[PDB]
RNA sequence: GAAACUCUGAUGGAGGACCGUACGGGUUAUUGAUGUGCAAAUCAUUUUUCUGAUGUAGGUAAAGGUGCGAAAGACUCAUCG
RNA sequence: UAUUACAGAUCCUAAUUGAAGUAGCGAUUAUCCAGGCUUGUAUCCUGGGGGCUGAUGAGGAGUAGGGUUUCUGGACAACUUAAACAGAUCCAGAGUUAGUCGAUCCUAAUCUCAAUAAUGGGAGAAAGGGAGUACAGUUGAUAUUCUGUAACUGACAACAGUUCGCGGCAACGCAUACUAUUUUUCUCCGCCAAUCUUAUACCGUUGGUAGGGAUCUCUUUCCUACAUGACAGUACUAAUACCCAGGGAAACUGGUCAUCAGGCGAACUGCGGCGUUCUGCUGGCAAAACAUAGCUGUUAUGUCAAUGGCUAUUGGAUUGGUCCAUGAAGCGAAAAAUAGUUUACUGGUCACUCGUACCGAUAACCGCAUCAGGUCUUCUAGGUAAGUAGCCUAUGGCCAUUGAGGCAUGAUAGUUCAGGGAAUUCGGCCAAUUAGAGCUGUAACUUCGGGAUAAAGCUUGGCUCUGAUGAAAAUCAGAACCGAUUGUUACGCGGAGAGCCCAACUGUUUAAUAAAAACGUAGUGUCGCGCUGUGGUAGUAUAGCCAGUGAACGCGACAUGAAUC
RNA sequence: AUCAUGACAGGUUAAUCUUUGAAUGCAAAUUGCGCUAAACUCGAUCGAGAAGCAUGGGUGUGACAGUACUACA
């Protein structure tokens, strides 16, 4: 960046909208506990390698 | 052992000719049946080759990068053909020319391009006319039957006496082989370890083995003096 | 004062196309303005000299100019300058005149056999 | 943005059916500038206060005139 | 020498995303190391029988193929 | 000065000339500091080079009994007889 | 009937001790006082001191890479070697606007298919080529992208008005088509050195007016401000290049910093021709922007006049030197010639696609990490000085760094040490001395170029003047007088000489114990081969690749290693 | 949504079937660069979308090339 391609930009979009906390209502629905979002990361710690 | 620097020139990755600024392949026009006049548009210098080239125009204008005899000038009229007269410039077949005279860029086969006697300050001499095969002496000493129909430029090639002046500095030879190809600088075989070269190894630097090898000797093994029917100081003869 | 100024275009390096000059704005602010390229313009074949009566601008913006200012009026107007055209007239006359007089000569010489 | 010397040539440029407005504007040395807008260019006309009164009348009636 | 200081100028990318694999497509050599694109056949060897069955059928959706298993249950039961 | 030429001063700006800058290229010495490091090769002072056989970037070529090597068995992703 | 009994295998996996509240909390300028917000701040913010960075800056901006780190609001379980309301952390939302900047289009090194009824097609550069944009304003984050204002380029349409080729002896000027072929030009090209000159910055002599700072005394003072974009025009001043008309040159003349130029036509004259630069005057343009003064959004005045650079950088001009080195291609554009077909020229609509935030090492990249490492480039102020050195300071950015108290010993980085002066030690290792400039003065030996800054002496400040050279506000020389004999004052800057060995020399080398006498080199020599060949490579396709866009003054194979004898 | 005009996490079959991939209009680290008789569908004769267009080989159909063979001129 800048000067990213479009299909590069498509991946970086999907990588940041997927990065969030898990919703509250799944724990209320299924009753499971201790499920983490796997595709959470931090930009500084883990690099994507894409 | 490893593969030796003599063998590694074949595979041809870094050992290719540096052919970027070279202006074109130096040859005659194709044969195509008398006499045809041709103006020297200009004489230019191409990299690698020590001789000049002279770009002719056989006006359409058909071009031909012919290698340059000495005493050619710009807007001289060169005359390729049989019935063209003798000047330094003109391109005659070997039927027509007198014996005992110096010629340049002589062809082996007719209609070829030009083969023997091309580098700066060289010339094939003509011995004598048999019948079909005009016998000529090449710059080395060797003598060659060549057919009378095939063509040759008249006179000696330009740029003569370039090795008369030595190159004082390693830098001058760096710029010499930049135009040509990578083959320099040379590390000597004794200096290298045994795996790298045949002559290498030992506590004290020395060759050890006879250092003079057959035509039958293999790739990897042909290093040093190949099939040397004499050695040492060529005193007389 | 601080009179230092950024490059505006996103190319960083100092190539021939990316060259700048500092300029005062209306607003008292120094700023990069980019240099358009130099043009040599039409030299001649033979000798290699500058012809007169034409600007060295780009040949693309030479099209936008008037057909007047693209050329010089003579035969071989753009390509050849003046004295080289004089020489071409003199040679191409007397090459053809000698060849025409050769046809007069070979007409006149062969008539001596009849008389 | 070109300048135009002659007051006669200005009135030829005014009556082209290109021009959207003229702007009257006071200047230094007690002059004034009539800035004719065209689609391509902006034709300015500097004048002295002798012939200032006549030129405004000269301008076509249809064209809008914005005073400053 | 060969450690921390020489890690500094490591900014170029040897491999790039591959179209068929989507994973290690060699830019200079232009081949997907993992799948062999663009060779028409897809890369696998019997020495990597472990790594192959991560890629091979079953791993993905099987949209057309799962309904053709399900027919053959009904016909023989 | 008989001549062939050669004395003085300026002009000129040649050279893999010299001194010497750097967030340049190298890495001599203190066998200094550190050695539970800032660092799986660093830091300080000193030293070498600085228009070139120069440095450097991107693209591109050469692949494992091969490659490449101004040659140390060097280097080929902290790995190499 | 068996996956059947454990203390050991530097055993395997999982958890946990002592050491131990110990080692240690580094590197980076420096913190202090009063307020604000709070249960709670040296730390988060405000104000005021004191400091640092000191134009290759922790300044303003970009490639490659990272990928939301950008912005606003709320939050402190954890992290940011203590603290924390702070944060590049956590949570919730929001943000990247283009016909003109890039990509797209062209080819380079190079790679890959196809045909051989062929003479190629395609890929390959966000630093090469490449048509066209500027200013001002605005947001919490976007701007050459948005708004306002002014340009410009291309393509596709009709339509209105002009026009059916002339000027100059000449250089050339002015209003003229299209298709094709061929030819030429622009695009278009190494490195180094010198002179001249716009623009920008900076320093200057002359004044001036606006505001602010300073004041025991002195200073008609000190600081800030004094500005105009792309684009379009046509005056005469005056340049150098080149060409034209007249002119017709040795008593050779003209000319540069330098080489030089001329009967293949010099000086010289034309209110010559033409290209590129220049000065002035406008348009754009004061309506904007900025600074004062006053009124509640806007009204006032003002942004002025003169003229140098011995300073630097950039663009350009005029030239020279250097090479066994001669320093891209293609798309595209115009011109000309020769055919043929002809009337032409000037003056509404639309402009697709994708990138655009922020960092760019100083905590946003690579090193497992907010690592004293490493990694390409850009704009570059004043003084001192030869200076892009070191040292100090405006603009800009900052206090990055746990605090409170002690000070013996020791480690480490530093100044200084009576008398002696290498006695220390494997060894003058280390440190000290020397040093800049001006004027003297310089040996043996030498390949006559060097040695040489050889060595060895002297002078250097401050203040008041005088003179010379320039245009010139600069720089150089000389003399008085002055006091702690001292002065390249800090900062920065060789200790030197005399023998012997090795390698001639500039250069290269064991990334991470060896930079050397090793490697290299020029120079010298030997051997092979005249293309159906020679030295390789390559592998089943009778594939074609390297030297070879080559030809013995060459290509390949070795050995010695400048010169002298 | 309830004695049905039939709830939905049920199970089949058929539609619809984004960018890709053998990937196939030519390419590709690019949302790059093409082509088309009618019909289709909006769009008001003429634009656009929709849908077409790969290589290799088989049988048929057509066209071109040849001083290849032969007859009649």
């Amino acid at each position: 960046a800048a000067h990213k391609t479009l299909r590069t930009k498509r991946i970086l979009c999907k990588a940041m909208k997927v990065n969030r906390p898990m919703p509250q209502f799944i724990r209320q629905m299924t009753g499971v506990r201790h499920i983490r979002n796997p595709l959470t990361r931090h930009w500084r710690r883990r690099k994507m390698n894409i | 052992g490893h593969i030796v620097r003599a063998q590694r020139r074949g595979n041809g990755s870094v050992f290719q000719a540096h052919t970027h600024h070279r202006v074109g392949p130096a040859k005659f026009r194709a044969l195509d049946a008398s006499v045809i006049s041709g103006m020297v548009k200009e004489i230019i210098h191409d990299p690698g080759r020590g001789a000049p080239l002279a770009k002719l125009i056989y006006k359409g204008f058909d071009s031909a990068l012919v290698i340059a005899p000495e005493g050619i000038h710009t807007g001289q009229f060169i005359k390729c053909g049989a019935q063209a007269d003798l000047h330094i410039g003109n391109i005659l077949p070997l039927a027509q020319i007198p014996e005992g005279t110096e010629i340049c860029n002589v062809e082996h086969r007719p209609g070829d391009g030009g083969r023997y006697g091309r580098c700066s300050g060289d010339s094939c001499r003509v011995i004598g006319h048999t019948e079909n095969y005009t016998r000529i002496q090449l710059p080395s000493g060797r003598k060659a039957l060549v057919s009378n129909i095939c063509r040759a430029t008249l006179g000696i090639v330009a740029g003569g006496g370039r090795p008369e002046k030595p190159l004082l500095k390693a830098g001058n030879v760096h710029y010499k082989y930049k135009a040509k190809r990578h083959t320099w600088p040379v590390v000597c075989g004794i200096k290298m370890n045994p795996v790298d070269h045949r002559h290498g190894g030992g506590s004290h630097q020395h060759m050890g083995a006879p250092g003079t090898v057959a035509r039958s000797a293999r790739p990897g093994q042909k290093l040093g003096l190949i099939a040397s029917r004499r050695t040492g100081r060529r005193r007389g003869t | 004062v601080d009179n230092r100024y950024t490059l505006r275009r996103s190319l960083g390096f100092h190539t021939i196309r990316n060259r700048v000059a500092p300029v005062r704005t209306p607003g008292n602010k120094l700023v990069a303005h980019y240099i358009a390229k130099r043009q040599n313009g039409p030299h001649c074949a033979e000798t290699g000299k500058r012809i007169n009566g034409i600007k060295c601008v780009k040949t693309c913006e030479l099209r936008r100019m008037k057909k007047n200012q693209r050329t010089v009026s003579r035969p071989y107007g753009g390509v050849y300058c003046g004295s080289v055209v004089k020489d071409r007239i003199i040679n191409a006359f007397m090459e053809e005149e000698a060849r025409a007089a050769q046809e007069r000569k070979m007409a006149n010489e062969q008539k001596k056999k009849g008389k | 943005p070109k300048q135009v010397t002659t007051p006669k040539e200005f009135l030829a440029l005014a009556a082209r059916s290109d021009a959207k407005w003229v702007k009257v504007k006071k200047a230094s040395d007690d002059n004034t500038k009539f800035k004719l807008r065209t689609t391509k260019y902006l034709y300015t006309l500097s004048v002295k206060p002798k012939f200032v009164e006549l030129v405004q009348n000269s301008i076509p009636e249809s064209l809008e005139v914005i005073v400053l | 020498g060969a450690g921390t200081p020489s890690f500094g100028p490591r900014h170029n990318k040897t491999h790039t995303i591959c179209r068929r694999c989507g994973n290690c497509f060699h830019i200079q050599k232009s081949k997907c190391a993992k799948c062999g694109y663009p060779d028409a056949t897809m890369r696998h060897y019997d020495w990597e029988k472990k790594a192959h069955r991560k890629r091979a059928q079953g791993s993905g959706e099987m949209r057309h193929l799962k309904v053709t298993f399900a027919k053959l249950q009904r016909a023989y039961a």
